[PDB]
C-alpha cells in the first residue's frame, strides 16, 4: 500500500531515546496526587545548596567528624593555611552536592561560590586572604603571589565577608568534569592577611568552608558518577 | 491517532491513545517562545514569604526570640483542607491543648559528644494532651515547630548542626541482614545519644547505627545541609527555630508506627571552654505541635 | 492537532528530573534455567540506579519495561499483580489466565516494551520510610519501604528453548515526579531495601565481625599543599 | 507543515562542504575478539576522510555513526562520555548504567544509527592545533589537538556470539560549519594526531633511519615536451 | 492498520543517502557558536586561489622548491619553454589548489586560469607568447603553429598581460578529469615572441607559473581522489 | 512528528523531535525560486572593505609605505565584543603602549637559505608592555600588522612568499613517533632559520621538520597561497603588509602554550646578484600587536 | 581595627617619573603603645593593603629597569 | 606585614615606590617616561579586646626625609 521505508535506526534500541509504549494495565486508575512540600524540578537547585567541604581530609581525620574543620592559630609570619585545588573530581569537591551533581556531568561552567565559617568564640579576631589563582598560573608557594589574582580578605566579625565567588575564567565555553592540564580550573587558597589573635595566647580557631554554585552554573552530558561502585550484587 | 487536551514545534499526538502511553515530559508551550534556584529548598527565612504568622506563642506557651526562623520547604503548616484528603471524615482539631510548646529532657554538650537524634512525632507520644490522641485516632498529621537553645558565654567555642530530616531510616549497627527494632528507633522524649562509631559498639535485636558522619543512614555530613536546617555558632547565635509542614505522600498516617521526621543535632565542631572552666553546656529542645489534626477515633492504641 | 513548541535544548535541562532520571536502565538480570524465570519489580538491586532516586524521598512516576533477551524463538511474560500466586515453573497451568495481563514475543523480532502506569498506592512512591508495618508489640516488624508497596513480578517462560538463558529488565522512569531532596549516598549500599552500609566481609573462619564503611572519601598527604 | 523550497540540483552543489563532507565514511574497524571490543571516536585513523576534514582547520559538526557488523544474534554499544572508565570486559559489572548512553541491537534486523551533536568544547573542532596543553616546564607535553578534545568512545559487546567479529564505524558530518581552508595534504600520514609525513620505513637491522617522504609528485622527462 | 508496504531499497544502507537520525545525548546543549574568520561554505573557491604550478618537475628538481621555477635566457631562435598539458590528473595541475580540488570529482566544465610571473632584475625585458591549443590539435612544435590558436603576448615591464585564460572549448558539456583521448582538454606553451634580453649578456631568467578556477568552473560526480593512498594502517 | 520554527518543494519536519537528529542541511527559500567566488579567500587589499582605518601608525610607531595591504579573510581586527565572550569579566585594553610596531632582527638573506619562521604571539613575548601582559594575565586576544621588508636594487633578483598560516602544525623531523619540543616550536623573536632538508638533520628532543617545500607539516608550497600571503619580488616591490584578525575557535587563549599564527618566509626564487657584488640582503619583520585583549590577572607566569 | 584613605594625585606636575619622584608617603606612627592585656599575646601584625586607582602612563620607552 | 611590638616606633612606605615590584602597575612604571596615579590606602590592624594601643596612619604628600 503506503511505499514506507525503514532506514537505519529504525529497529534499533536504544536506551536514551524517547518513545512512546503501550500500556499493560489499561485503564488503571492512579492515585490522586496532593501537594507534598519540597517538589524538586531540576536537579542543579540540589548543586545551589551550601554544603560543608572536607577541607581536612588526611591519614587520620578522614571517616570523622574532625574532616570538616582547619585549625588557626596565632602565626607570626603568614602562612598557606588551606588550598582547595578547583576540580569536581576531587575528593574535597566530589563528595559535596555541589560536586556530586557535577559527577553525573562530563563538563560545566558557571561560577563556584565558597563561603568560610569560623568557630571560634566571640574574643577571636582575624584577618585572612583568600585567593583564586585563575588556570594557568601555580600554586602561589607566598602571599604576595597569592594577592595578584582574585582575592576577597575575610574579616571575622563581619560575616558577610566570607563568600568568595570563583569567578569563571576559561577559554574553552566549557570545563572538563576531570581534572585534565588542558582545561584545569586553578586553585583556591587561604592565607594570613594578618593574624588569628586569641583572647589569651594558645588559643585556637576552627575553620569550615562551603561550596554551592551560582545560578549561572551549568552541566551537560549526563554521564555515570564516579561516586558510585558495585563490587558485588546486593542481596 | 489520539493527541490529548533553535525553537521545534511538534504534533502532541498519542499514538497509543492513553496517558502513560506518552513519551517523556518535555515543557509545552502554546506559541513560539520569542528557573535558576529554587527558594523552597535552601531553607528560606520565614520572612521570606510572609511574618504574619510568626514572640513566638503556641496555645499557651510562650517563645521570644523570628526573622532567623527557618521556614522548612518554604511552605506554611497548614490544615489538610480538602480535595488532598482520603477520608471525608471530619478530622479534630486540638488546637491550644495539644498544639504548645513542649520542653524535652535537656543533654549536656560535652567534649566528644558525637550527636542526639529525636524522632517525631514519637518524641512527643506522653506529651500532654497531644499524646493521648495519638493513641485514641487511627491516623494524624501535625506540623511542628522545633526550638533549639543552647547558651554559652563568649568564652566558650563550638557549634551545632540542628536538622530536620524527613523520613530518616536508620542503618542497622552492622553486619548481616536486619530491621532496627521498633524500640531502638522509638526511644521517646529522651531521644538517642549517639555513642559511636566504634567496632566494638553492641550488635543485637537491631540496634540504630552509632556513625554521626554518615548520618546514620550511610550519606556524610555537610550534606546535611540539604534538608532544613541550621548552624548554632556559639560565637553568634545561642539558639534555632524550624518550622517544618507536614511532609509525608498520604494525608495521614499513624504516628505510633511512622515517624516522618527526625530531629538530628551534631556537634560539627567540638565543644571548647576558654579560659572558663565549664566543660559542658545544656542544649534544650522545644517542640510544638502546630495544625495537628487527628481522624478515626478508637480505643487507645496503647498496650 | 496542537503545535506544542517547546525548544532544542536549555541550559541546564540536561539536569530536570525528567531527563536526569529519564534514561532505562537495568534494573535486574534474571536466568531462564528450567525454561522458567521470575523477577519482583525494583530499583534496589542496582547501586547505580538505585542511587539515583535516592536523591528524593518521594517520587511519582510511570515506568516502561524493556526485555532485553538472548534466546529466541518465542517467549511469554506475565505481570502478575499483587495478591495471588504466580506461576512457579513453565507447564504450570497458572501461566492459563483469564485475567492477569501478559506479553508474548519472538526475541529475533524485536524488543518487547509495554508501561506500568504509577500503582504507588500512597500518592507517591517511598524511597525511603521511617516507619513499621505491624505495630509495637508484633513479633516480625519489617523497617522501611519493603512493605509499603509492591509493583508486581514479571514471570518469564520460554515454549521454543533455542538460544542463550539471560534476560535483562531495562525499566525507564517516565513523567517523574519527584519532591524531598536528599544528599546523595557516600557509601556502597550492602543490601536491599536497607539503608545499612556495614560491609561484613568474611563469614566462615577468623578475623570475622571487622566490617568496613567502603566510602568515597579518599585523602591526601597535606591540607595546604594541594 | 511550511513548504521549503530549494532546488533539484544547483551547479556547483557537489562541492559545498555540507556535501563534500557530507558522506558517510568509515571512521575505524575493529574486531570483537573475546566477545569485546572497544574505540574511541576519531578521524585519525583513516588517511582518506582524515584529508578531507583538514582541508579546513576549523570543523564544527554534527556526527552520526552507523555501525556494519557481521556478527549476529545480539549487540550492546556504549557509548562512554569522557571523565569515568569504560567497561573493559564482557560480563564486566559497568555494562550496567543507569545513565551512560547505550544501544541493542540485532545486526540481522537492521543496521544501527545514532547522533553525536557537537560536543566540542570550544565552539569548534581544532583540525591543527599549535599548541601545548601543559604548560613550558612540564615534563610530557602533548602538541597538537589531541589534548584539545576526546569525542567520548564505543564500547562493544556482543551477547550472542554467532556470526563474524568485523565490526565497521562509518559516520556522516552532518550540519558541517568550516572555517580556515588549508592546503591539502601533499604526502602520506605517517601517525595519527601528528603532522610529520617521514615514513620511516625499516625497524630490525642494516640501513634502518633512511626515511622517506611518501609523496604525489612524479616527473616528466622534459620540460616543453608535455 | 495503514497498508504501508516496504519497496526494494527500504532496509538498504546507502553511504550517500540523507536520513534523520536519532540523538544519542538528548537535551544536550551545544557550546555557542562565535565569529571565527574565514568561513568557507563551497570548497570551489578553494579552487579559485592561485596556487603556484610545479612547472618543472624533472629527475634532479622534484622534491625541492626549485621544481616550481623555469630558467629562461636570451636566445637567437625561438624556443618552446614549456608546455602545460591541459589535464586535472597531471602533476602539473594535480597538486595544486585547482587540480587537487578537482581529482575528487569525476569530470568538470569552465575556463582555467594561467598566470605567469617572471622573477628576474628590473632591467631585464621580454616578451613571451603563451598559446593554448585546443582538443584535437597536435602540440605545434614551431612557433607558426603555436600561433595559430588562442595566445597571448605576455610583455614584462606590465604584469596586466601574465594571465591567459584558457577557454572552454569542448564538444560534451563536461571533461573528464582522468586525461582521455575523447575529451582530452588541449595544450598549453610557451614561447619567446622576442626575446628576454637580460641587462648584461649570460643574464637569466627565473618564471614561476600559477593555475586557478575561473568563476564558471564547475565539477561533478565526488569520489576518491587518487592524491592519497593509505599502504599501512596508522598507529 | 515535529517540523521546527527543477525545483522541488519539501515538508519540513523532524520525525526525530530534536535538531541534529536532523538530515543534511540544505539552503531552504519561503517561496519558490523562480555565489562563484569568495573575496575573504584570496587575500583582499584593505582597500577591497574600506580604508578608513589604514603612512600607517599604530602606537606610538609609524609606518609610511596601504593600498597593497592584504586584509587576512577579508575581516578587520576587532575587539571581542561581547555574546562572543565566555567570561563577563571586563578584559584589558593596553592600547597604544601594547599595541605598536616591534621590529625583530633582521636576517641575512643569501643564497641557499631555506626560508625563516615565527610563531605568534610567541615572537613579542619579550618585546615591551605587550609581553609583559602575556605574562600576567590568562588569556588574550591579539590581532596582529606583519610589516616585511626586504630592500635590494634593481641589479638585484629573486622573490619571497610572506605567508600567516592558522594554526601551523610542525612535523618532528623525523622517523618516530614524538611531539616537537616546546622549546624548538617558540623560539623567541629569532624565529627559526629552516636549515633542511637533508638526511643528516639531527632528531632529538622534538626538533621540528626543515624541509621548506612541505611547509614543515607535509603540504606543498605553492599552495601556500591558500593562507594570507604577499609574494615580494625584488623586480617589483620591497616589502609587505598583512593585517590578520584573531583567528581561533575561543574567544581567548592562553598566548603562552597556544601560538595561533605562524609567520613563514619562505625564498621562493633564490637570491641572485646582479653585476653587483651583493651576495646577500636583510630581511626585517616589524610586528604590531592591534585590538589586543588581556583577561584573568594572576602573578607572572613567567618561570 | 582598620583604616581607609584615598589620595587624589597631589603634585605640581601632570605627570612626573614615579622612578625618581615619590609624591606620597604612608606613615604608621604607634602612638600609644601596645599593651597586651590578660592575654599574653605581645606583638600583632600590620598590614597595608594599597591600590593604584586612576593611574595613567605616558612617553614609552624601552624598561627604566637596571 | 610589620609585628606591631612593644617598643616599635613606626613604619613608613614611598609611594608609587612600594609598588614598583607589583603586578602590571610596578611593570608600567619602568616602561613609560612619566605617570600618575591615586591611590587608595587600607591599614588593618586587629586585636582583641584585651589589647590596648593607637596607631596614626597618615599619607605625607612629599615627605622629605632628613
Amino acid at each position: 500500500g503506503l511505499p514506507t521505508r525503514l532506514p537505519s535506526g529504525s529497529q534499533q534500541f536504544m536506551t536514551t531515546e524517547d518513545e512512546q509504549s503501550p500500556n499493560i494495565l489499561p485503564g488503571f486508575h492512579p492515585s490522586k496526587k496532593i501537594h507534598i512540600p519540597g517538589m524538586i524540578t531540576n536537579v542543579m537547585h540540589m548543586a545551589r545548596v551550601d554544603s560543608f567541604i572536607p577541607i581536612n581530609n588526611i591519614q587520620g581525620e578522614v571517616g570523622k567528624v574532625s574532616m570538616y574543620y582547619i585549625t588557626v592559630t596565632k602565626k607570626t609570619v603568614t602562612e598557606r593555611i588551606l588550598v582547595l585545588p578547583l576540580e569536581m573530581s576531587n575528593t574535597l569537591f566530589a563528595t559535596t552536592l555541589l560536586g556530586e551533581v557535577l559527577n553525573y556531568y562530563a563538563n560545566w561552567s558557571g561560577s563556584i561560590t565558597i563561603t568560610f565559617m569560623c568557630v571560634c568564640d566571640a574574643f577571636s579576631t582575624g584577618k585572612f586572604l583568600v585567593a583564586y589563582t585563575p588556570p594557568g598560573g601555580k600554586l602561589p608557594e607566598d602571599r604576595k603571589q597569592a594577592m595578584l589574582g582574585v582575592h576577597i580578605i575575610w574579616d571575622l566579625g563581619l560575616q558577610s565577608s566570607c563568600t568568595i565567588v570563583v569567578p569563571w575564567i576559561s577559554s574553552g565555553f566549557y570545563r572538563r568534569t576531570k581534572a585534565d592540564s588542558f582545561t584545569h580550573g586553578g586553585y583556591v587558597s587561604l592565607w594570613y592577611q594578618t593574624a588569628f589573635v586569641p583572647p589569651v595566647s594558645g588559643g585556637t580557631g576552627s575553620i569550615l568552608a562551603t561550596c554551592s554554585a551560582c545560578p549561572d552554573m551549568s552541566v551537560r552530558m549526563l554521564r555515570d558518577s564516579p561516586m558510585m561502585e558495585q563490587k558485588n550484587e546486593l542481596q | 491517532g489520539a493527541q490529548v487536551s533553535s525553537v521545534i514545534k511538534y504534533f502532541n499526538i498519542n499514538y497509543y491513545k492513553d496517558s502513560a502511553s506518552s513519551g517523556l515530559s518535555r515543557q509545552d508551550f502554546s506559541q513560539d517562545p520569542s528557573t535558576l534556584t529554587n527558594p523552597a529548598l535552601m531553607s528560606p527565612s520565614v520572612e521570606a514569604c510572609g511574618y504574619s504568622d510568626r514572640q513566638i506563642t503556641i496555645g499557651n506557651s510562650t517563645i521570644t526570640t523570628s526573622l532567623h526562623t527557618v521556614l522548612a520547604y518554604g511552605e506554611w503548616p497548614t490544615y489538610l483542607s480538602d480535595i488532598d484528603a482520603t477520608s471525608v471524615d471530619k478530622p479534630t482539631h486540638p488546637e491550644t491543648s495539644a498544639d504548645r510548646f513542649y520542653t524535652l529532657d535537656s543533654v549536656e554538650w560535652q567534649v566528644g559528644s558525637h550527636g542526639w537524634w529525636w524522632k517525631l512525632p514519637d518524641a512527643l507520644k506522653d506529651m500532654g494532651v497531644f499524646g493521648q490522641n495519638m493513641y485514641y485516632h487511627s491516623m494524624g498529621r501535625s506540623g511542628f515547630i522545633i526550638h533549639t537553645q543552647c547558651n554559652a558565654t563568649k568564652f566558650h567555642s563550638g557549634a551545632l548542626i540542628v536538622a530536620v530530616i524527613p523520613e530518616h531510616q536508620l542503618a542497622y549497627v552492622g553486619g548481616v541482614k536486619v530491621n532496627v527494632g521498633y524500640d531502638h528507633t522509638h526511644p521517646g522524649q529522651s531521644g538517642h545519644q549517639i555513642r559511636g562509631p566504634s567496632q566494638s559498639n553492641d550488635r543485637s535485636g537491631g540496634k540504630p547505627d552509632e556513625d554521626p558522619l554518615f548520618n546514620c543512614n550511610g550519606t556524610l555530613l555537610g550534606n546535611i545541609t540539604i534538608f532544613p536546617h541550621q548552624i548554632i555558632n556559639l560565637r553568634t547565635n545561642n539558639s534555632s527555630t524550624i518550622v517544618v509542614p507536614y511532609i509525608n505522600c498520604v494525608p495521614m498516617d499513624n504516628m505510633l508506627k511512622h515517624n516522618n521526621l527526625s530531629l538530628v543535632i551534631i556537634p560539627l565542631v567540638p565543644l571548647r571552654p576558654g579560659s572558663s572552666g565549664i566543660n559542658s553546656v545544656p542544649i534544650t529542645v522545644t517542640i510544638a505541635p502546630y495544625k495537628s489534626e487527628f481522624s478515626g477515633a478508637m480505643e487507645a492504641q496503647r498496650q | 492537532i496542537e503545535t506544542r513548541y517547546v525548544y532544542n535544548t536549555n541550559t541546564n535541562a540536561e539536569a530536570d528530573v525528567e531527563m536526569f532520571l529519564g534514561r532505562s536502565a537495568l534494573w535486574g538480570k534474571v536466568t531462564l534455567t528450567r525454561q522458567y524465570a521470575k523477577w519482583e519489580i525494583n530499583f534496589q538491586e542496582q547501586a547505580h540506579i538505585r542511587k539515583k532516586f535516592e536523591f528524593f524521598t518521594y517520587l511519582r512516576f510511570d515506568m516502561e519495561v524493556t526485555i532485553v533477551t538472548n534466546n529466541k524463538g518465542l517467549m511469554q511474560i506475565m505481570f502478575v499483580p499483587p495478591g495471588i500466586d504466580h506461576p512457579e515453573t513453565h507447564d504450570d497451568r497458572k501461566w492459563d489466565s483469564a485475567s492477569n495481563p501478559s506479553v508474548f514475543f519472538q526475541p529475533k523480532s524485536g524488543f518487547p516494551r509495554f508501561t506500568i502506569p504509577f500503582t504507588g498506592l500512597a500518592s507517591a512512591y517511598y524511597m525511603f520510610y521511617d516507619g513499621y508495618d505491624k505495630p509495637k508489640g508484633s513479633d516480625n516488624n519489617e523497617y522501611g519501604i519493603a512493605p509499603t508497596n509492591d509493583m508486581g513480578l514479571l514471570c518469564f517462560r520460554t515454549l521454543d528453548n533455542s538460544g542463550g538463558n539471560d534476560v535483562k529488565i531495562y525499566v525507564k522512569p517516565k513523567h517523574i515526579t519527584a519532591w524531598v531532596p536528599r544528599p546523595p549516598r557516600a557509601t556502597q549500599y550492602t543490601h536491599k531495601y536497607s539503608t545499612n552500609y556495614h560491609y561484613k566481609p568474611n563469614s566462615s573462619g577468623p578475623d570475622e565481625h571487622v566490617l568496613k564503611d567502603r566510602h568515597f572519601i579518599k585523602t591526601r598527604p597535606l591540607i595546604s599543599s594541594a
